[PDB]
């Protein structure tokens, strides 16, 4: 009667907690600190900054460093969750499109170094679904350092039409960092960085019509805000508000060729068969981090019309909670006890090895 | 106009009662105001409606966790913290020496002093005709002073007025019978003014939306000074923490183990709140962690609970599509303090606003005493988890 453990491992945020929880218990940042002249994890490692060398070892939703990921997961087991992973069956997230080599690797660690009694790895868009009550549908799904669109159905989801963007939410704070200098400011170091994240989640928005929303700023103060620095500064925002945030929609703001996200989206639904495609209009779902700006769905609703065919119903679905919707369809699907089917354990990977995964 | 969610059915309330709070009306104002402009649910323990002139009058600072010795709810010491605690509320007198031991660790610790008890003729005409905690005053000829009583609980004890001018101020100083003998009765007073200190707000809980749940909402141990300087890097520091790192003195009065267990989100929305109300320098009303940290809580002593929310739970259909407005289901009073009477209607409001996107923390101990656990992590999942995990496991298969 052992409860089975939920593990998001995020590029910016590691997400953990127990399936049959409708949240999770720890959610902290994907950091591990060296000492700067004996390890540190999480929130110990952004609080001792100022004395050490801070690494993610997730770059773009792909685990990179196997050496920190270790430290990572042994932190989140022994010292957040505080359990014993070897009672614990483990379900891990991974981004899609996560190379074989990764996930055997990631298996390999679970097995061997943690001892786990069983393991499944769930495609972190396909979490988002069914945290939505959907088996049917595409996702959006943009966190700190990737955003992907992943259209499914029937609870798998298709391959040949999933979408990978390199931008996410650490692209949109530098660019913020960045067009503060077009007013005088110098945000620069990774202190200042996270000061910039901090206005970016609370002040900027996506406009609905990006051009007019400029002439309003150009010629009036009206979307002007301020905000305070922690050392009691207050600084101006005005059109960097939405001008952040438009970079999801308008790439070539950072110098990406790439198509919006509002692109990209009706380009995985064309790549799809065409009795699907008015399920996959019909159920848009947005998830992670960088989904959360006002008026994202808005504007996601009014470019997806404006591409798709008139007869097409366009519905977006955007969740208050879609920051922890990965999470959250990890726990209802491991918390299914008709799904102990599908989790490798122990035994079959003493047997055949970490190929058991694919 | 019924919420119905899975398995919780909630009737509109029919004939709306009025409930007394001891809380001031401007400063629910403010809570509610606080509440929508944070995006938070804040619920406050109960106040004694007999501590509501004292706390509006903004003369008075309040009990932090120094001061564990209860404050009294009956007699000319109303809403004052007696140094004898059988003169205190009922839950003080429960365990007479256990708090006692707290009323005299705090004054010969110098977290408070003994200080004598003036009532001015409008305190002791509001506690005579409005409430009728004192019965009318009696010319004692014996002793000069006026002779009032009061009750307890199955008992009723006498209580000597003397007029006497204090800062050129006419007011009547409490005495009392100490073994047969009439003595000043004292109250613990603020180690610093020197005055008597009052009741303080203590929060039951906050609820956060799920969207802006993080590391801030992790309760911490408190620390000491050392510790915590050795936890964070002074550069990261606002001119807050950074002044409480280089002053011990700072630290201990304002952090650490003056606040118990808390969160930054709770650290952060306590000075919102205390600002807020206009209570800085001492005044301050709210002073530690909410009560769903508290490893003594005691659920009887936490209702009536006012809880403020953000203003959309007010509007048709706040509570979602077809759930109709928190004023349908819930007493809410002109201050839009939503009065929460007693554990079953906790448990319903927390269910209700955990479905709307507001996360509840939960303290076990909230279930000693009740006939079942509602506060239980099982029992408090949000109906959107199993309703989707009902839809997943129909359409998978599963
Ligand atoms: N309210 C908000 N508004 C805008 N951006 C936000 C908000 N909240 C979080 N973000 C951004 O979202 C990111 C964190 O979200 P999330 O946890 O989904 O990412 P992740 O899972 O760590 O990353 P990934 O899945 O890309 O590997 C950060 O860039 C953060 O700044
Ligand atoms: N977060 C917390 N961490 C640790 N202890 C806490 C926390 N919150 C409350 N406490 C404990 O509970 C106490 C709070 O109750 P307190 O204010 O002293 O009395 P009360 O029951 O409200 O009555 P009066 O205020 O005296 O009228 C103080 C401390 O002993
Ligand atoms: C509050 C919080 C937010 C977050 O998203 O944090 C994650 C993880 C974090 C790691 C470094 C930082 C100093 C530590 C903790 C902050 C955690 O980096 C991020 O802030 C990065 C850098 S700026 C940005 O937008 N993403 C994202
Ligand atoms: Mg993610
Ligand atoms: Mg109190
Ligand atoms: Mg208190």
């Amino acid at each position: 009667e052992t409860t089975a453990l939920v593990c998001d491992n995020g590029s910016g945020l590691v997400k953990a907690g127990f399936a049959g929880d409708d949240a999770p218990r720890a959610v902290f940042p994907s950091i591990v600190g060296r000492p700067r002249h004996d390890s540190y994890v999480g929130d110990e490692a952004q609080s001792k900054r100022g004395i050490l060398t801070l690494k993610y070892p997730i770059e773009h939703g792909i685990i990179t460093n196997w050496d920190d990921m270790e430290k990572i997961w042994h932190h989140t087991f022994y010292n957040e969750l505080r359990v014993a992973p070897e009672e614990h069956p483990t379900l891990l997230t991974e981004a899609p499109l996560n190379p074989k080599a990764n996930r055997e690797k990631m298996t390999q660690i679970m097995f061997e170094t943690f001892n786990v009694p069983a393991m499944y790895v769930a495609i972190q868009a396909v979490l988002s679904l069914y945290a939505s009550g959907r088996t049917t549908g595409i996702v959006l799904d943009s966190g700190d350092g990737v955003t992907h669109n992943v259209p499914i159905y029937e609870g798998y989801a298709l391959p040949h039409a999933i979408m990978r963007l390199d931008l996410a939410g650490r692209d949109l704070t530098d660019y913020l960092m960045k067009i503060l200098t077009e007013r005088g400011y110098s945000f620069v170091t990774t202190a200042e960085r996270e000061i910039v994240r901090d206005i970016k989640e609370k002040l900027c928005y996506v406009a609905l019509d990006f051009e007019n929303e400029m002439a309003t700023a150009a010629s009036s103060s009206s979307l002007e805000k301020s905000y305070e620095l922690p050392d009691g500064q207050v600084i101006t925002i005005g059109n960097e508000r939405f001008r952040c945030p438009e970079t999801l929609f308008q790439p070539s703001f950072i110098g990406m060729e790439s198509a919006g996200i509002h692109e990209t989206t009706y380009n995985s639904i064309m790549k799809c068969d065409i009795d699907i495609r008015k399920d996959l209009y019909a159920n848009n779902v947005m998830s992670g981090g960088t989904t959360m700006y006002p008026g994202i769905a808005d504007r996601m609703q009014k470019e997806i019309t404006a591409l798709a065919p008139s007869t097409m119903k366009i519905k977006i679905i955007a969740p208050p909670e879609r920051k922890y919707s990965v999470w959250i369809g990890g726990s209802i699907l491991a918390s299914l006890s008709t799904f102990q089917q599908m989790w490798i354990t122990k035994q079959e990977y003493d047997e055949a090895g970490p190929s058991i995964v694919h | 106009k019924t919420y119905q969610s899975r398995d919780l059915v909630l009737e509109p309330i029919q004939h709306p009662k009025s409930i007394e709070l001891g809380m001031p009306e401007v400063d629910q104002s403010v809570l509610a105001e606080v509440a929508e402009r944070e995006n938070v649910i804040i619920g406050v323990r109960p106040v004694d409606e007999k501590s509501k002139s004292l706390i509006a009058s903004k003369m008075y600072s309040s009990k932090g966790l120094f001061v564990k010795a209860k404050s009294s709810d009956w007699g000319p010491m109303s809403g004052f913290i007696p140094v004898d605690q059988s003169f205190a509320k009922a839950s003080a007198r429960r365990d007479l020496e256990k708090f006692n031991e707290y009323a005299e660790q705090s004054i010969l610790s110098g977290n408070a002093v003994s200080a004598n008890l003036y009532l001015n003729q409008v305190r002791i005409e509001e506690l005579v005709s409005k409430y009728e905690s004192l019965t009318p005053l009696e010319l004692d000829v014996d002793s000069g002073m006026y002779k009032t009583t009061a009750t307890n609980g199955d008992q009723t004890i006498p209580f000597f007025l003397n007029k006497v001018t204090v800062d050129d101020k006419e007011l009547w100083q409490v005495h009392y019978l100490r073994e047969g003998e009439l003595a000043p009765f004292k109250v613990i007073g603020d180690p610093v003014s020197k005055q008597p200190m009052t009741a303080d707000y203590d929060l039951l809980t906050v609820m956060y939306t799920y969207g802006d749940l993080g590391p801030q909402d992790k309760v911490k141990q408190p620390l000491t000074w050392e510790q915590w300087k050795e936890s964070v890097t002074y550069e990261d520091l606002s001119p807050k923490y950074k002044a409480r790192y280089d002053n011990q003195a700072l630290y201990e009065k304002q952090d650490g183990a003056s606040l118990g267990m808390v969160s930054d989100r709770l650290k952060e929305l306590k000075d919102v709140i205390n600002t807020s109300l206009g209570r800085t320098d001492g005044l301050e009303m709210v002073h530690h962690g909410a009560d769903d940290a508290n490893p003594y809580a005691v659920m009887a002593d936490n209702f009536p609970a006012t809880f403020f929310v953000p203003k959309h739970f007010f509007d048709d259909d706040g509570l979602g599509e077809g759930k109709g407005s928190i004023q349908t289901y819930f007493n809410v009073n002109e201050q839009g303090a939503v009065v929460i009477q007693n554990p079953q209607e906790f448990s319903n409001f927390q269910q209700v606003a955990i479905n709307a996107s507001y996360r509840a923390s939960l303290n076990d101990k909230w279930n000693s005493g009740l006939d079942s656990p509602l506060f239980t992590t099982k029992r408090k999942l949000s109906h959107d988890y199993l309703d989707a995990r009902d839809e997943v496991a129909k359409k998978l298969g599963l």
